[PDB]
């Protein structure tokens, strides 16, 4: 189940993928609305990769545990250059979240892209899967793929104000290591923007 | 279209009894449930 | 039916792997306009009253159903018991309107007063959620003013919900949650 | 003259759920356009058919844990939309809602253990009219699927809608002390070397799973 | 018998602004003839778009003088209906009665200096969420015009709309310390011997500048 | 866009000039007719009302919106909370006529009556600048007379505007004219 | 044809609801609007 996804000049290969998970819709809703009077324009160089380290899954993690990371996130790229020069952006999401232990490792994550995710309750974790998600199970997978649009009240958002989307792993069964298994398992995402258009060019710090 | 029962058209224009949605350039939900895998997965005996 | 569960593709058995039938369903009390198209109090306040769907209970059929959707849309029906002349103000208007007669104005009629009014704000649509909690004020229908509101109920007209959200029953302490069931 | 008219008495008053529509105040408002927005959804019951979600066992975990012991009842509840088993559900958060149901519920069982674990599994329906099996050779007799782990984690059975009537209550009567609508039972047939390793199980709408009546009682 | 029918609560109160008509009382009557009288308007907009009125600067003047100093500055103010410099403007009295607006606003400049006299100037346009430039070369960088003066005195330049929601308020609440639509700068590049000479600024509604949402707010 | 800007030909630049893109604009709300055609308050006397729209105050909606026509038409439309029965009497009448009851007169019905009156001035076109401050006394309506008027609002159908006049803004002392939004 | 959404004809005849206009033998600002110029006067280089 061998999968190569490429974005821009960089390419991410899995020989462990369950799939990719396309959230919501298959394709962007329209990009030139009346609120940027075709004023907007692509940034192709922006849609490509960037890295983070989410967290270390641990034996001592139990279910309900939970990491949560807001989107766009500091970004040192020209994607990130993207919101100090332009004063309105709208993208979706390709997310790539890696968990590799062994085949002898046992437990659970559940990964999820949530919209205006402003912190979650306890019981609300049951139900989770009502949002565009993957599980990464050990005897199984390493890797989680989702897709996404954007989303919003508005068609194009001033992400230093609104994050609409966060990115959710939680762990829904604990880490089992027994004997063979890795001693644990340190949780990574491979983001990248898509279709990201930008209007309205601020002026520089001179 | 939701909770309404009337067989006679209303008396005022609709331009005055709702809004008018303008268009640019269950849907999702339906088309998700509808591809639903419903079989089995492997071979079946008798 | 086996399948990997790792996927999230929707997979739904039936019966008839067992040699039963599935059967004929019909599901309009689901249907999204239908069930939201329904009155449902809130408590106001004596004068101002900002229309904010927000306002209702969260544990009420409207309340709970309306935040099961992120991003919403819909037209609006008001029934108000005021004393003194109701006047209602669109989105983004200065609260000093309330008290000019010209806005859309209803004059006191026995026993309370019902009105159609459009969706007004700025944005496409409207949420129950924001990561920005606290809405941004441009979340509402506008507002009404009377010299005393004492009962004022909503009606979502044409309903659109987009994203579901979780939506909780009451978690039991015994093994079910037993009510008193209306019987002779 | 004029068209005589009699205004009728039991009519008339406003009624929180009445078919028709108020008079309106002020016209000609045109919309931002919002055509093709993602994620639509039109009916409540198909997010409940596509989106299962988690059940809850004693401790407040989605999972059952393989045992090693002469007991092998992994889980057994009343099957009832209003069962602490089904309490975190999005199924149950809807019927709340209504009075009445019918139709499948389906059940979902994902096998989480490495994969030098190994299991047998059995799923059943007992029906209300005499207490439910303690052993998987008594729960035999009742409608029943068992399963193993493999390559694929995971298994869905039907839960059969059976009645004497059409439709069943979602609630529970007080005075309702046995389940009317039985139980289901999740046994553990056996195991190999699978000890702590968990089971975690969901619950979705079935293809005609019904709900009809709406009804506000709090909750 | 005779037609029943059910007088409804809620319904019937007079609505200061309902779509109906009065019954009437006195008629057959013929008015003097009126047509074709000169100067007709139909719609408030087209009065906006084709007579541009005089903007206000410091000192209650429609115009903004050159200078001979370090500062480039000639004016900078809030995109907003209710700015100090457009309260003077027939624009910004139509759209105190109108909760929002989008569309384009056209500013016009107009050299009033001698023949001998030039100059070139830069208008710009700053959107919210930076503080707006202080000098020419930073709001390069922005969406801007520059021109100099000769035989046509006259500039004409679109300020856009542009912006998160597809409509923007016309009024400025209280709790907004920094402007929601951002500002135009207008910069003066350098002058040949224009030292005190005046250039006048009209505003008028563009092509696409659309007010909706009929609001009395005193004013 | 350069021009010659001492000729008054209207210049309207585009957004165009500089790669952007003119959108589609729905203009009904500044509509004359529609936006004039709504009922506005006035104070009353308390016996003889002259229906004069010059009544209407000045900051009002429609008051300041008639107020940028020089010349205007339209036909009428009163609400008045009054006691007693009201009489209407046409432009031109003698004040006498008010007393008597063949003149139009409304039989008190609570809680007020509406009425559609037509354009009855001698002239084609009336006006809300004179220059013969104060207008000629054949400006009018006619005039109403009750016991005692409470309430006085007019509504101007049908209305035709000429020749535009300036209409003002609040003057802010600030750099900026703030007012409390509406909002939850 | 101002503020008015009502779909069924008036009971009253149009002679009776308004004064009746008459003949002798938005117009201007619409077309002085719509003659405006609206492009560049010079030479435009790309």
């Amino acid at each position: 189940r061998i999968l190569t996804t490429r974005n821009g000049h960089t390419t991410s290969t899995t020989q462990s993928s369950v799939g990719v998970t396309y959230g919501y819709a298959t394709t962007e809703d329209f990009v030139s609305g009346p609120n940027t009077s075709g004023l907007e324009t692509r940034v192709v160089q922006a849609e490509r990769f960037f890295k983070t380290h989410l967290f270390d899954w641990v034996t001592s993690d139990s279910f309900g545990r939970c990491h949560l990371l807001e989107l766009p996130t500091d970004h040192k790229g020209v994607y990130g250059s993207l919101t100090d020069s332009y004063a309105y952006m709208r993208n979706g999401w390709d997310v790539e979240v890696t968990a590799v232990g062994n085949q002898f490792n046992g437990g659970c994550l559940l990964v999820a892209m949530v919209p205006e995710l402003c912190s979650i309750n306890k019981r609300e974790l049951y139900q989770l899967t009502l949002f565009p998600h993957q599980f990464i199970n050990p005897r199984t997978n390493m890797t989680a793929h989702i897709t996404v649009p954007f989303v919003g009240v508005n068609r194009y958002d001033q992400y230093k104000v609104h994050k609409p989307w966060t990115l959710v792993v939680m762990v829904v069964a604990p880490l089992t290591v027994n004997t063979e298994g890795a001693p644990q398992i340190k949780v990574y995402a491979n983001i990248a923007p898509t279709n990201v258009h930008v209007a309205g060019e601020f002026p520089s710090k001179e | 279209s939701g909770n309404t029962g009337s067989i006679i058209n209303n008396y005022y224009m609709q331009q005055y009894q709702n809004s008018m949605d303008t268009q640019l350039g269950d849907d999702w939900f339906s088309k998700l449930a509808s591809s639903a895998f419903s079989g089995l997965f492997g071979a079946l005996l008798a | 039916t086996t399948s990997a569960g790792e996927s999230a593709d929707p997979v739904t058995a039936t019966v008839e792997n067992y040699g039963g039938e599935t059967q004929v369903q019909r599901r309009q009390h689901t249907d999204v306009s239908f069930i939201l198209d329904r009155f449902v109090k809130v408590t106001p306040k004596d004068q101002i009253n900002v229309l904010d769907l927000m306002q209702t209970p969260a544990h009420t059929l409207v309340g709970a159903l309306l935040r099961t959707a992120t991003y919403y849309f819909a037209d609006l029906e008001v029934a108000v018991k005021h004393e003194g002349n109701l006047t209602w103000v669109p989105n983004g208007a200065p609260e000093t309107a309330l008290d000019n007669t010209t806005n859309p104005t209803a004059y006191h009629k026995a026993p309370l007063t019902r009105l159609a009014l459009p969706y007004t704000a700025p944005h496409r649509v409207l949420a129950t959620a924001y990561n920005g909690r606290t809405l941004p004020t441009s979340f509402n229908y506008g507002a009404i003013k009377a010299t005393r509101v004492t009962e004022l109920l909503y009606r979502m007209k044409r309903a659109e919900t987009y994203c579901p959200r979780p939506l909780l029953a009451i978690h039991p302490s015994e093994a079910r949650h037993k009510q008193k069931i209306v019987a002779p | 003259g004029i068209f005589p008219v009699a205004c009728s008495d039991g009519y008339g008053g406003l009624v929180t759920t009445d078919p028709k529509t108020a008079d309106p105040a002020y016209g000609k408002v045109f919309n931002p356009p919002r055509n093709m927005l993602p994620g639509r959804f039109t009916n409540f019951l198909d997010v409940a058919e596509a989106c299962p979600t988690f059940l809850r066992f004693e401790g407040d975990v989605p999972y059952v844990t393989t045992k090693t012991d002469s007991d092998r009842i992994l889980a057994q509840f009343d099957l009832s939309l209003a069962a602490k088993h089904m309490s975190n559900t999005f199924l149950a958060g809807l019927a709340q809602y209504y009075t009445q149901y019918s139709g499948t519920i389906n059940l979902h069982f994902m096998f989480t253990g490495p994969t030098d674990a190994k299991a047998r599994y059995m799923i059943a329906y007992a029906p209300p009219g005499m207490e439910p099996p303690k052993t998987p050779e008594a729960a035999a007799h009742c409608i029943h699927a068992e399963w193993d782990t493999g390559l694929n984690s995971k298994f869905t059975f039907s839960i059969p809608y059976l009645s004497a009537a059409d439709y069943a209550y979602t609630a529970s009567d007080t005075a309702e002390t046995t389940n009317v609508q039985g139980w289901v039972c999740l046994f553990q047939i056996t195991h190999g070397k699978a000890d702590g390793d968990a089971l975690v199980v969901l619950a979705s709408a079935g293809k005609d799973f019904e709900l009809r009546l709406p009804v506000d009682a709090r909750t």
